[PDB]
């Protein structure tokens, strides 16, 4: 479970990221 | 029927139940009215399919003027798409509204494990036909509302906003050598 | 490249709606953990004994129907067997 | 019969529509055997 919770973490800053460069690209 | 008779034999367990119990029925048609998922869905995408042929089939006649065109489909079909995400999210939300309350005072009709399980499917089956009245009559209504009388107003409002406000008002019209 | 883009935006969206639910939880996380250990402790207390009271007494909220599924229905066939374990072993005729 | 038919109406709390509940006998049982208790402590007393 702690691996997965810090992998889930990190997932979600990824995800964050990509839809921030869809943001920034879509302009 | 096996999943039924376990579910009886299982909701009333450490006790001889003399009376036919109620969460399996809950649990059958809970677990039945889930794989409504898949042709919902299908149904959405599909009639997406035929209405953004729709719009292109409704814009090559403006061939009159190249680059005009191409602005137009390409911004109602992006409108469309913008719209399916909102579309399919409503139509999961409402079967999944359906997966909570399993009504029965509707028009639904009022060993031992075999009149048990002959008693809960007779039960489930109308159910499901209820449910799939219900989900029939509100499929399109669900889609409609959320995706055509919606890219109709979007036309009929916003469209003109966006193509006269698209940078290089010369070039948005091009005559054709035609 | 820019076609693609509505599609890869709103399946990225459902998929952060996915993750979020589990980040909600998942705000903040200290060293030692104060109060996390003390409410993951109540959480894992109530769902044994909302399990054990589902697998024995039998309450709602979909038991599985896959076995003969816990100790409340092997329970029963005790309860309803121990009347044939009576009869069996106890036997006696011409002496008495 | 009231006082089972609202064990009926508490236990049918929510959900809706079905045969009988079990339970609902149950707490009526519970509740009639329970006043058992004074009539055999009686009997002990007499016996005493």
């Amino acid at each position: 479970q702690a691996q997965r919770r810090d992998e889930m973490l990190r997932m979600y800053h990824a995800l964050k990221e990509a839809l921030s460069i869809i943001g920034n690209i879509n302009t | 029927r096996r999943e039924i008779s376990y579910a009886i034999k299982n909701i009333h367990g450490i006790r001889t139940g003399l009376f036919t119990p109620d969460m399996a029925f809950e649990t059958i048609v809970k677990k039945q009215v889930k794989k409504i998922r898949e042709p919902c869905l299908k149904c959405v995408d599909m009639v997406i399919s035929e209405l953004i042929s729709t719009v292109r089939q409704c814009t090559k006649k403006l061939q009159q003027y190249p680059r005009l065109r191409e602005e137009m489909e390409r911004i109602v079909t992006t409108h469309i798409r913008e719209r399916e995400g909102r579309t399919k999210e409503q139509v999961m939300l409402l079967i999944d509204i359906e997966l909570a309350y399993m009504n029965t005072n509707h028009e639904d009709f009022i060993p031992q494990l075999e009149r048990q399980v002959e008693t809960i499917r007779n039960l489930v089956d109308s159910y499901m036909a209820i449910v799939n009245k219900t989900v029939r009559d509100l499929m399109p209504k669900t889609i409609m509302h959320l995706m055509i009388n919606n890219t109709k107003e979007f036309i009929f409002s916003e469209l003109l906003a966006n193509l006269y406000s698209c940078g290089d008002q010369n070039t948005l019209m091009e005559e054709s050598a035609e | 490249i820019r076609d693609t883009l509505p599609g890869l935006r709103n399946k990225l969206q459902s998929q952060l709606l996915s993750i979020e639910k589990e980040v909600e939880e998942y705000k903040n996380f200290r060293p030692d953990d104060p109060a996390r250990k003390t409410k993951a402790l109540l959480q894992m207390v109530q769902q044994f004994a909302v399990d054990f009271e589902k697998r024995i007494e039998g309450s709602g909220d979909q038991i599985d129907t896959y076995e003969l599924s816990g100790g409340a229905r092997i329970n029963r066939i005790f309860h309803e067997r121990f009347p044939f374990e009576l009869v069996k072993m106890e036997f006696d005729e011409k002496e008495l």
